[PDB]
Protein backbone atom coordinates (compact mmCIF):
# COMPACT_ATOMS: atom_id res chain seq x y z
CA UNK A 1 0.00 0.00 0.00
CA UNK A 2 0.86 3.40 -0.86
CA UNK A 3 2.66 5.52 2.42
CA UNK A 4 -0.75 7.21 3.95
CA UNK A 5 -2.41 3.79 3.77
CA UNK A 6 0.20 2.18 5.89
CA UNK A 7 0.03 2.52 9.81
CA UNK A 8 2.09 4.00 12.15
CA UNK A 9 5.61 1.77 12.94
CA UNK B 1 -26.49 21.35 14.12
CA UNK B 2 -25.39 19.59 10.76
CA UNK B 3 -27.99 17.31 9.30
CA UNK B 4 -25.54 15.62 6.50
CA UNK B 5 -27.56 12.69 5.19
CA UNK B 6 -25.71 9.75 1.87
CA UNK B 7 -26.58 11.25 -1.20
CA UNK B 8 -23.73 9.16 -3.24
CA UNK B 9 -21.16 6.58 -2.95
CA UNK B 10 -18.92 6.21 -5.61
CA UNK B 11 -16.97 2.88 -6.43
CA UNK B 12 -14.21 2.56 -8.67
CA UNK B 13 -10.78 2.45 -7.21
CA UNK B 14 -9.48 -0.88 -6.65
CA UNK B 15 -7.38 -0.20 -3.59
CA UNK B 16 -7.38 2.09 -0.81
CA UNK B 17 -8.47 5.95 -1.17
CA UNK B 18 -5.71 8.22 -0.15
CA UNK B 19 -7.13 11.70 -0.83
CA UNK B 20 -10.15 13.65 -1.73
CA UNK B 21 -10.51 17.51 -2.75
CA UNK B 22 -12.68 19.51 -4.20
CA UNK B 23 -12.17 21.54 -7.41
CA UNK B 24 -12.23 25.20 -5.94
CA UNK B 25 -14.69 26.29 -8.84
CA UNK B 26 -17.26 23.87 -7.03
CA UNK B 27 -17.17 21.36 -10.41
CA UNK B 28 -15.39 18.76 -9.42
CA UNK B 29 -14.12 15.71 -7.21
CA UNK B 30 -10.57 14.29 -7.25
CA UNK B 31 -9.68 10.98 -5.33
CA UNK B 32 -6.28 9.43 -5.43
CA UNK B 33 -5.56 5.78 -4.38
CA UNK B 34 -3.10 3.25 -3.63
CA UNK B 35 -4.35 1.72 -7.01
CA UNK B 36 -1.99 4.18 -8.59
CA UNK B 37 -4.82 6.33 -10.34
CA UNK B 38 -6.33 9.60 -10.01
CA UNK B 39 -10.27 9.65 -10.82
CA UNK B 40 -12.65 12.89 -11.55
CA UNK B 41 -16.10 12.98 -10.35
CA UNK B 42 -19.04 15.54 -10.43
CA UNK B 43 -19.09 17.21 -7.26
CA UNK B 44 -22.90 17.47 -7.00
CA UNK B 45 -24.05 14.63 -8.37
CA UNK B 46 -21.16 11.76 -8.59
CA UNK B 47 -21.07 11.00 -11.98
CA UNK B 48 -17.81 9.58 -13.02
CA UNK B 49 -15.56 12.53 -15.01
CA UNK B 50 -12.58 10.32 -15.55
CA UNK B 51 -9.73 8.71 -14.65
CA UNK B 52 -5.74 9.79 -15.11
CA UNK B 53 -3.18 7.83 -14.89
CA UNK B 54 0.81 7.86 -14.87
CA UNK B 55 2.06 6.95 -11.71
CA UNK B 56 4.33 3.77 -11.21
CA UNK B 57 3.04 3.07 -7.76
CA UNK B 58 0.30 4.29 -5.16
CA UNK B 59 -0.52 7.96 -4.54
CA UNK B 60 -0.77 9.35 -1.59
CA UNK B 61 -1.73 12.70 -1.90
CA UNK B 62 -3.54 15.06 -4.74
CA UNK B 63 -4.73 18.79 -5.07
CA UNK B 64 -5.93 21.31 -7.24
CA UNK B 65 -4.61 24.63 -8.63
CA UNK B 66 -6.64 27.49 -7.41
CA UNK B 67 -8.39 28.17 -11.16
CA UNK B 68 -9.24 24.45 -11.21
CA UNK B 69 -7.18 23.73 -14.42
CA UNK B 70 -4.47 21.52 -12.68
CA UNK B 71 -3.90 18.80 -10.55
CA UNK B 72 -0.71 17.12 -8.56
CA UNK B 73 0.13 14.57 -7.30
CA UNK B 74 2.62 12.99 -4.99
CA UNK B 75 3.45 8.91 -5.10
CA UNK B 76 5.54 6.25 -3.69
CA UNK B 77 7.49 6.03 -6.93
CA UNK B 78 9.18 9.34 -5.62
CA UNK B 79 8.05 12.11 -8.29
CA UNK B 80 5.25 14.55 -8.61
CA UNK B 81 2.54 14.96 -11.58
CA UNK B 82 1.39 17.74 -12.82
CA UNK B 83 -1.85 17.12 -14.64
CA UNK B 84 -4.03 19.22 -17.17
CA UNK B 85 -8.02 18.41 -16.47
CA UNK B 86 -9.09 18.71 -19.37
CA UNK B 87 -6.77 16.80 -21.58
CA UNK B 88 -5.48 14.22 -18.88
CA UNK B 89 -1.80 15.31 -19.87
CA UNK B 90 0.90 14.58 -17.42
CA UNK B 91 2.45 18.13 -17.96
CA UNK B 92 5.35 17.88 -15.77
CA UNK B 93 7.18 15.04 -13.91
CA UNK B 94 8.81 16.69 -10.72
CA UNK B 95 12.02 14.57 -9.69
CA UNK B 96 13.97 15.20 -6.33
CA UNK B 97 12.55 13.75 -3.58
CA UNK B 98 15.07 10.77 -2.72
CA UNK B 99 12.23 9.22 -0.86
CA UNK B 100 8.25 8.42 -1.10
CA UNK B 101 6.07 11.63 -1.46
CA UNK B 102 3.97 11.92 0.89
CA UNK B 103 2.01 15.35 1.18
CA UNK B 104 1.46 18.47 -1.91
CA UNK B 105 -0.41 21.34 -2.62
CA UNK B 106 -0.23 24.10 -5.16
CA UNK B 107 0.43 28.32 -3.91
CA UNK B 108 -3.05 30.37 -3.87
CA UNK B 109 -0.61 31.48 -7.57
CA UNK B 110 -0.32 28.12 -8.41
CA UNK B 111 2.98 29.00 -9.82
CA UNK B 112 4.58 27.26 -6.88
CA UNK B 113 3.73 23.44 -6.11
CA UNK B 114 5.02 22.54 -2.15
CA UNK B 115 5.45 18.50 -1.35
CA UNK B 116 6.84 16.90 1.50
CA UNK B 117 8.18 13.61 1.52
CA UNK B 118 9.53 10.52 3.77
CA UNK B 119 12.42 12.19 2.96
CA UNK B 120 12.24 14.35 5.86
CA UNK B 121 12.12 17.56 3.56
CA UNK B 122 10.01 20.15 1.97
CA UNK B 123 10.61 20.86 -1.51
CA UNK B 124 9.59 24.10 -3.22
CA UNK B 125 8.96 23.42 -7.03
CA UNK B 126 8.31 25.93 -9.79
CA UNK B 127 5.26 25.02 -11.96
CA UNK B 128 6.59 26.24 -15.49
CA UNK B 129 9.73 24.63 -15.58
CA UNK B 130 8.92 21.61 -12.98
CA UNK B 131 12.35 22.22 -11.61
CA UNK B 132 13.23 22.03 -7.80
CA UNK B 133 13.47 25.45 -6.38
CA UNK B 134 14.29 24.81 -2.80
CA UNK B 135 15.18 22.06 -0.56
CA UNK B 136 14.16 22.51 2.95
CA UNK B 137 15.71 20.40 5.63
CA UNK B 138 12.57 20.75 7.40
CA UNK B 139 11.86 17.41 9.42
CA UNK B 140 13.89 14.86 11.19
CA UNK B 141 10.62 11.78 10.38
CA UNK B 142 8.64 11.64 6.91
CA UNK B 143 6.62 15.14 6.24
CA UNK B 144 2.90 14.21 6.66
CA UNK B 145 1.37 17.33 5.05
CA UNK B 146 2.30 20.83 3.38
CA UNK B 147 0.07 23.77 3.01
CA UNK B 148 0.44 27.37 2.05
CA UNK B 149 -1.27 30.06 3.43
CA UNK B 150 -3.59 32.22 2.14
CA UNK B 151 -1.28 34.60 0.27
CA UNK B 152 1.42 31.85 -0.53
CA UNK B 153 3.84 33.64 2.00
CA UNK B 154 4.33 30.91 4.27
CA UNK B 155 4.15 27.27 4.48
CA UNK B 156 3.56 25.06 7.49
CA UNK B 157 4.29 21.61 7.76
CA UNK B 158 4.03 18.70 9.85
CA UNK B 159 6.22 15.51 10.79
CA UNK B 160 5.92 11.97 12.54
CA UNK B 161 8.39 13.75 14.10
CA UNK B 162 5.88 15.81 16.55
CA UNK B 163 6.59 18.82 15.25
CA UNK B 164 4.55 21.92 13.12
CA UNK B 165 7.22 24.01 10.97
CA UNK B 166 6.18 27.55 9.42
CA UNK B 167 8.89 28.22 6.75
CA UNK B 168 8.96 31.50 4.68
CA UNK B 169 7.98 30.16 1.20
CA UNK B 170 10.89 33.32 -0.33
CA UNK B 171 13.88 32.36 2.18
CA UNK B 172 12.66 28.69 3.15
CA UNK B 173 14.12 30.21 7.10
CA UNK B 174 11.97 28.16 9.60
CA UNK B 175 9.93 31.18 11.12
CA UNK B 176 8.37 28.71 13.97
CA UNK B 177 8.00 24.98 15.82
CA UNK B 178 4.74 24.63 17.38
CA UNK B 179 4.22 21.76 19.51
CA UNK B 180 1.91 21.00 22.72
CA UNK B 181 3.01 19.53 26.28
CA UNK B 182 2.56 16.16 24.69
CA UNK B 183 4.74 15.07 21.34
CA UNK B 184 2.76 12.57 19.44
CA UNK B 185 3.08 12.52 15.73
CA UNK B 186 1.54 14.95 13.45
CA UNK B 187 -0.34 13.47 10.98
CA UNK B 188 -1.91 17.05 9.19
CA UNK B 189 -1.73 20.56 9.24
CA UNK B 190 -3.28 23.26 7.12
CA UNK B 191 -4.02 26.88 7.76
CA UNK B 192 -7.59 27.78 8.05
CA UNK B 193 -9.49 29.47 5.04
CA UNK B 194 -9.25 33.51 6.71
CA UNK B 195 -5.83 32.27 6.63
CA UNK B 196 -5.13 32.94 10.44
CA UNK B 197 -4.89 29.68 12.15
CA UNK B 198 -3.45 26.57 11.55
CA UNK B 199 -5.89 22.86 12.35
CA UNK B 200 -3.54 19.94 13.21
CA UNK B 201 -4.50 16.58 13.54
CA UNK B 202 -2.14 14.18 16.37
CA UNK B 203 -1.78 11.06 16.49
CA UNK B 204 -3.40 10.66 19.80
CA UNK B 205 -6.94 10.77 19.10
CA UNK B 206 -6.81 15.06 19.10
CA UNK B 207 -7.27 17.50 16.82
CA UNK B 208 -5.75 21.41 17.37
CA UNK B 209 -6.48 24.95 16.31
CA UNK B 210 -3.54 26.97 17.00
CA UNK B 211 -3.37 30.94 16.40
CA UNK B 212 -0.02 30.35 14.60
CA UNK B 213 1.14 34.17 15.03
CA UNK B 214 1.04 34.00 19.02
CA UNK B 215 2.10 30.20 19.01
CA UNK B 216 -1.17 29.26 21.45
CA UNK B 217 -3.36 26.36 21.14
CA UNK B 218 -6.66 28.29 21.30
CA UNK B 219 -8.98 25.21 20.79
CA UNK B 220 -8.65 21.24 21.04
CA UNK B 221 -11.59 18.85 19.16
CA UNK B 222 -11.70 15.16 20.57
CA UNK B 223 -14.34 12.13 20.42
CA UNK B 224 -12.83 10.60 17.66
CA UNK B 225 -10.22 7.81 17.21
CA UNK B 226 -6.65 8.53 14.89
CA UNK B 227 -3.62 6.59 15.93
CA UNK B 228 -2.76 5.34 12.96
CA UNK B 229 -3.20 7.39 10.19
CA UNK B 230 -2.75 10.49 8.40
CA UNK B 231 -6.22 11.74 8.02
CA UNK B 232 -7.50 14.74 6.71
CA UNK B 233 -9.09 17.79 8.81
CA UNK B 234 -11.12 20.53 7.46
CA UNK B 235 -12.95 23.65 8.03
CA UNK B 236 -16.37 23.92 6.88
CA UNK B 237 -17.42 27.41 6.29
CA UNK B 238 -20.32 26.77 3.85
CA UNK B 239 -23.36 27.00 6.65
CA UNK B 240 -22.29 26.54 10.21
CA UNK B 241 -18.45 26.97 11.04
CA UNK B 242 -17.54 23.11 11.79
CA UNK B 243 -14.27 21.22 11.82
CA UNK B 244 -14.68 17.70 10.04
CA UNK B 245 -12.57 14.78 10.30
CA UNK B 246 -12.17 11.10 9.21
CA UNK B 247 -11.57 8.63 12.24
CA UNK B 248 -10.25 5.22 12.93
CA UNK B 249 -13.97 3.93 13.73
CA UNK B 250 -15.05 4.24 10.49
CA UNK B 251 -16.71 7.49 10.73
CA UNK B 252 -16.77 10.60 9.41
CA UNK B 253 -16.85 13.27 13.06
CA UNK B 254 -18.27 17.08 12.90
CA UNK B 255 -17.48 19.67 15.47
CA UNK B 256 -18.75 22.67 16.34
CA UNK B 257 -15.70 25.03 15.72
CA UNK B 258 -16.24 27.55 18.71
CA UNK B 259 -17.87 25.49 21.16
CA UNK B 260 -15.76 22.06 20.27
CA UNK B 261 -18.83 19.83 21.05
CA UNK B 262 -19.50 16.79 18.22
CA UNK B 263 -22.58 17.98 16.75
CA UNK B 264 -22.67 14.75 13.94
CA UNK B 265 -21.38 10.97 13.16
CA UNK B 266 -21.22 10.12 10.06
CA UNK B 267 -22.04 6.23 9.90
CA UNK B 268 -21.89 4.04 6.29
CA UNK B 269 -17.79 3.51 5.61
CA UNK B 270 -16.74 -0.20 6.18
CA UNK B 271 -13.56 0.63 7.26
CA UNK B 272 -11.34 3.68 8.82
CA UNK B 273 -11.86 6.96 6.96
CA UNK B 274 -8.90 8.19 5.91
CA UNK B 275 -9.94 11.45 3.67
CA UNK B 276 -12.55 13.73 3.81
CA UNK B 277 -13.02 17.22 1.76
CA UNK B 278 -15.56 20.08 2.24
CA UNK B 279 -17.03 21.74 -0.53
CA UNK B 280 -16.03 25.61 -1.52
CA UNK B 281 -19.65 26.88 -1.72
CA UNK B 282 -22.61 24.31 -0.72
CA UNK B 283 -22.89 22.50 2.07
CA UNK B 284 -21.01 19.10 0.81
CA UNK B 285 -18.60 16.63 2.41
CA UNK B 286 -16.38 14.08 0.13
CA UNK B 287 -15.65 11.36 2.46
CA UNK B 288 -13.54 7.68 1.46
CA UNK B 289 -11.59 4.98 3.16
CA UNK B 290 -9.21 2.57 3.10
CA UNK B 291 -8.76 -1.02 1.95
CA UNK B 292 -11.75 -3.22 2.85
CA UNK B 293 -14.20 -0.41 2.57
CA UNK B 294 -12.65 1.41 -1.03
CA UNK B 295 -15.28 3.92 -1.90
CA UNK B 296 -15.88 7.47 -1.92
CA UNK B 297 -19.53 9.16 0.13
CA UNK B 298 -21.02 11.75 -0.49
CA UNK B 299 -22.89 13.82 2.07
CA UNK B 300 -25.18 16.80 2.27
CA UNK B 301 -26.89 19.55 4.81
CA UNK B 302 -29.16 22.15 4.49
CA UNK B 303 -27.12 23.83 7.63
Amino acid sequence: LCSRARPLV
Amino acid sequence: KPNYTLKFTLAGHTKAVSAVKFSPNGEWLASSSADKLIKIWGAYDGKFEKTISGHKLGISDVAWSSDSRLLVSGSDDKTLKVWELSTGKSLKTLKGHSNYVFCCNFNPQSNLIVSGSFDESVRIWDVRTGKCLKTLPAHSDPVSAVHFNRDGSLIVSSSYDGLCRIWDTASGQCLKTLIDDDNPPVSFVKFSPNGKYILAATLDNTLKLWDYSKGKCLKTYTGHKNEKYCIFANFSVTGGKWIVSGSEDNMVYIWNLQSKEVVQKLQGHTDTVLCTACHPTENIIASAALENDKTIKLWKSDT
